[PDB]
RNA sequence: AGCUUGACUGCGAGCGUGACGGCGCGAGCAGGUGCGAAAGCAGGUCAUAGUGAUCCGGUGGUUCUGAAUGGAAGGGCCAUC
RNA sequence: UUGAGCCUUGAUGUGUAGGAUAGGUGGGAGGCUUUGAAGUGUGGACGCCAGUCUGCAUGGAGCCGACCUUGAAAUACCACCCUUUAAUGUUUGAUGUUCUAACGUUGACCCGUAAUCCGGGUUGCGGACAGUGUCUGGUGGGUAGUUUGACUGGGGCGGUC
RNA sequence: GUUUAUUAAAAACACAGCACUGUGCAAACACGAAAGUGGACGUAUACGGUGUGACGCCUGCCCGGUGCCGGAAGGUUAAUUGAUGGGGUUAGCGCAAGCGAAGCUCUUGAUCGAAGCCCCGGUAAACGGCGGCCGUAACUAUAACGGUCCUAAGGUAGCGA
RNA sequence: CCAUAGGUUAAUGAGGCGAACCGGGGGAACUGAAACAUCUAAGUACCCCGAGGAAAAGAAAUCAACCGAGAUUCCCCCAG
RNA sequence: GCCCGGAUAGCUCAGUCGGUAGAGCAGGGGAUUGAAAAUCCCCGUGUCCUUGGUUCGAUUCCGAGUCCGGGCACCA
C-alpha cells in the first residue's frame, strides 16, 4: 500500500471540483519514493519507502530516530 | 540548510565550518558518506570543542 | 571621446548618487572649469506621453533671481501697445506694417512678443521663428493684451518652458557664477513649476529623474523632492 | 443601441447626478444645464457627458 | 422667432383600470427656479407603442448598522450601471 | 556559451536645394591644440565598398559659426535620451556536454535456496535525466451524467410567442 | 465455410491475397488506481490496427474544411513569481480640519511564462470532394477548345436505364 | 571478518461467530428542485475494520463581554 | 470585455523606421510581323475605414471609435 512508513501518510479523497463545480471524487496519492537509507548503529542500508516531507522529518530526528518510532509500533524494516 | 564538514570537500574547503548548503549535496553525499554533518544545534557545540580543545 | 577638463570634473561627481538641491548646488559650480561663465540647465524625464496633447507640460515661469543674462526682446503690437511695449523696456518696438523689415536683416535678439490682434500678421511667415522657438504662443506667455506686463517678466529673469515630443524637457536657470544658495532657490523655482503643470491624466511618477548641468560640464542626479 | 447612456453629474461638492442618454454620434460636446439638487436644495450646473 | 430649462425635489385628498404584480390620471399644497408688464404657465414632446421582474455585483452619497471597545470591511437606504 | 531587460562606457542615423553617409529638442560666437593640433601615411572596424571614426606614428602650431542656401545648422564643445548596434558588468532565464553518490536496471555473478518469484550484496551500463506526485493549459464520446420548449384544426415542416 | 439457438443461412460475415500505417523491446496495445500479467518466454520475412477482398487488366484529378506528420520570425497566453499604486489600523505631530513612520493586513496584478491556436511546408490505399453559367469547330446538333464562377480541382480508362 | 537476513524449538496471544448500540476508513442512486448539472437526496443505504458494556468524547490556546461562567456527554428552550 | 492584425483605385493585392502611393485584371489605342497570333508599352475615375494629436507634411506613428479576421476571458 501507497502509505508512507514515517510520517504514515496515505492517499486521501477528495474532488475534482471544476469551473462550474462538478463534485467528482478522487484521491491525493502521497509522493512517497523508495529511498535507501544508511544506518551508522547497524551499518545497513535500510530501505524505506516514505514521502518527500516523510524524508525530512528524518533529516531533524535522525534515521536512528526513526526507526526506533518503527519497531515500537510493529513496524519492520 | 547549514551543516558542518568533517573533510575537505571542493569549493567550501575548511574541514570544519558551516555553509548554506542545498539539502540535496548534504542529504546524498556530503553526509550519506562522510564529509557533513546536520547542525541539529547539538553537533554545532560538541565539534566547536574540538576547535578549542 | 571627452578630453581631460572634462574627465577631470567627472571624478568630482558620482554618476550612481542622487546628490540633493543643497549639494548640488555647490558642486555644479565646480563642474564649471570652462573660459566663460556657464549657464545653469536642468533636465527631467517627465512621466507622461508626449504623443498626447492631453499631457503636454508648456508655459512660462520667474526666476528668483533671473538668469542672469541679457534678454533682447522684439515686440510687435498695434496702436497705443506700441508705446506701452517702448516705454515697457523692450529693445525693439516694429509696427505690423512693418513685420517684413525684421525678416530682412533686423533680426537680432532672444525672445519675441505679440499681441492677440496682431497674431495674425506675424501668424504668417514664422517659418524663421517657430523653428527657433520665437514664435509668440499664448501658451508659452509671450501673446497677450498687457505685453507691457509680459516683456518686463522676460527681462526679469522670466524663462519658458516645454517637453520634446520625446517626453524630456530642459531649461535655463541661471549661471554658474551665482551663489549656491542662489542657484538652489532657482532651481526649486522650476522644480515647482512642472509639478504644477503636470497633467491630469500623468500616470505614474511625473518625476522619473532630474539632473542638473552646466554649459561645458557632466550632469548630477539630484532629488527634486 | 447607438444612442449611449450618460449620467450628468453636480459640479457641487454633492455627489448627486441625473442619469440620462445622449447622442455621442453628432453630439460629442460635452453637455451642460441647470437642475434642481435634492441635497443642496438649489439648482446647481450638471456638467459631465458621454 | 426671442428669452431659457418644470425632462425639478418631497407629497398628493380623490379617482380610473386589473386576480395579483403593475400601470394610468390628478387639481392642489410646501421648498427651490425659468419665462412674461401682468393675469398665469411649466412635474418633457398632441395623446396612445419606443420595453426587461428577481437574484447576484460594481460606483457615488448617507456614521443608519459597526458580531468585545474605538474604526474599518461588509450590509441596508437613495441615485445609478 | 548565449538569448533578452537593466547601468555606465563607445558607435549610430546616405527626403531635396548643397562646402556633406544633417537624430530631435536645449545650453551655446567660441572652445580645442604646446597636459604637443591640422594635414598626410597604415592597422582594427561599421557599412547602402558613399563615407566616416580611432589607437599608434610621421608632422608640427592650426582647425572654426549666421555665412548666399535648408521646413530645421553643426565633427566648434557639452547634457537629458530615442532609433540602431557592439563590448565589460549586473540581473532574470535558456542550451548542451562531462562526472557519480540517489533513482532505474525484464545485463552478469553470489547467497538465502538442487527455486524462471522476491529480497540483500557485488559489478557493469545509464544518470539527477527517465519516471512519479501536485498544480496548470491544451487535448479527450474511450467513458459518464443530461438537455435538446410549447402552442399547433394529429404531429412534423413553415410560422408564431 | 460462418451467422440472427426458437419466422431472416442471404448479395451479409469470414476468406487466403494485397495495401497503408504504428511498433527497436521494459515494444505498440490491452486487462488493472498499483503491483503484476498478457502480448511473447516472440524480435520488423515479428506483431497490432485499418481497408479491401481468389485471380486477370489497373487503381486517375484535388490538400481549402476536418485530421495526421514536421518546422517556426512575430503575436496572444495558465499555474508560479509578486514589481507599483490605493485602502484599513496607529506611535507621534496638530488646541481642530487633517495628515500620518514602522509593523501587520486587505486589495490591485508589471515582470518571468511552455504548449496550444493562428501561421507555414507535406500527406488522400485518411474523413471526403470530383459541379454550375456562357462563347466556339464555315448545313444542323454537339463541344476537341477557350473564359468565368475563387469553393481545391471539376471526370482518365472502363462501364452505364 | 564482525554483524544481519534466514532456519529450528518453546511460551503466550491472536483467528471465529453474533440482533442492536458506537468510533473510524470508503462512500451512491433513485428522488426533490414538477426538466436539469450548482444544490437536495446524504454523510443516509450499503461495503469494510476495531472495541466495549457502553462506546465515543472529555479537564479549555472554550465561551462571555468589562459583570462572569468554568471538562465532556445527554434532555428541554433559545428558534424554525 | 482585453489584445494583435487587416480595411489601399471598380475588383484581387504588393509597399515605407516618419514625404511625387505602384502592379495585375478590363477597355480603347499604339508599337512590333508582310498579315492574323502572341509579346511590350501608353492612357487612371484615391480625402489609402472614420474623427483628432505631433509635424513644413499623415495610408504610415500615437489616442479614441467602427466594420471585419483570430484567440482568450466571460457565474446576474
Amino acid at each position: 500500500s501507497r502509505v508512507c512508513q514515517v510520517t504514515g501518510k496515505r492517499p486521501v479523497t477528495g474532488n475534482n471540483r471544476s469551473h462550474a463545480l462538478n463534485a467528482t471524487k478522487r484521491r491525493f496519492l502521497p509522493n512517497l519514493h523508495s529511498h535507501r537509507f544508511w544506518v551508522e548503529s547497524e551499518k545497513r542500508f535500510v530501505t524505506l519507502r516514505v514521502s518527500a516531507k516523510g524524508m525530512r522529518v528524518i533529516d531533524k530526528k535522525g534515521i536512528d530516530t526513526v526507526l526506533a518510532e518503527l519497531r515500537a509500533r510493529g513496524e519492520k524494516y | 540548510m547549514q551543516v558542518i564538514l568533517l573533510d575537505k570537500v571542493a569549493n567550501l574547503g575548511s574541514l570544519g565550518d558551516q555553509v548554506n548548503v542545498k539539502a540535496g549535496y548534504a542529504r546524498n553525499f556530503l553526509v550519506p558518506q562522510g564529509k557533513a554533518v546536520p547542525a541539529t544545534k547539538k553537533n554545532i557545540e560538541f565539534f566547536e570543542a574540538r576547535r578549542a580543545e | 571621446k571627452l578630453t581631460k577638463r572634462m574627465r577631470v570634473i567627472r571624478e568630482k561627481v558620482d554618476a550612481t548618487k542622487q546628490y540633493d538641491i543643497n549639494e548640488a548646488i555647490a558642486l555644479l559650480k565646480e563642474l564649471a572649469t570652462a573660459k566663460f561663465v556657464e549657464s545653469v540647465d536642468v533636465a527631467v524625464n517627465l512621466g507622461i506621453d508626449a504623443r498626447k496633447s492631453d499631457q503636454n507640460v508648456r508655459g512660462a515661469t520667474v526666476l528668483p533671481h533671473g538668469t542672469g543674462r541679457s534678454v533682447r526682446v522684439a515686440v510687435f503690437t498695434q496702436g497705443a501697445n506700441a508705446e506701452a511695449a517702448k516705454a515697457a523696456g523692450a529693445e525693439l518696438v516694429g509696427m505690423e506694417d512693418l513685420a517684413d523689415q525684421i525678416k530682412k536683416g533686423e533680426m537680432n535678439f532672444d525672445v519675441v512678443i505679440a499681441s492677440p490682434d496682431a497674431m495674425r500678421v506675424v501668424g504668417q511667415l514664422g517659418q524663421v521663428l517657430g523653428p527657433r522657438g520665437l514664435m509668440p504662443n499664448p501658451k508659452v506667455g509671450t501673446v497677450t493684451p498687457n505685453v507691457a506686463e509680459a516683456v518686463k517678466n522676460a527681462k526679469a529673469g522670466q524663462v519658458r518652458y516645454r517637453n520634446d515630443k520625446n517626453g524630456i524637457i530642459h531649461t535655463t536657470i541661471g549661471k554658474v557664477d551665482f551663489d549656491a544658495d542662489k542657484l538652489k532657490e532657482n532651481l526649486e523655482a522650476l522644480l515647482v513649476a512642472l509639478k504644477k503643470a503636470k497633467p491630469t491624466q500623468a500616470k505614474g511618477v511625473y518625476i522619473k529623474k532630474v539632473s542638473i548641468s552646466t554649459t561645458m560640464g557632466a550632469g548630477v542626479a539630484v532629488d527634486q523632492a | 443601441g447607438i444612442r449611449e447612456k450618460i449620467k450628468l453629474v453636480s459640479s457641487a461638492g454633492t455627489g448627486h447626478f441625473y442619469t440620462t442618454t445622449k447622442n455621442k454620434r453628432t453630439k460629442p460636446e460635452k453637455l451642460e444645464l441647470k437642475k434642481f439638487d435634492p441635497v443642496v436644495r438649489q439648482h446647481v450646473i450638471y456638467k459631465e457627458a458621454k
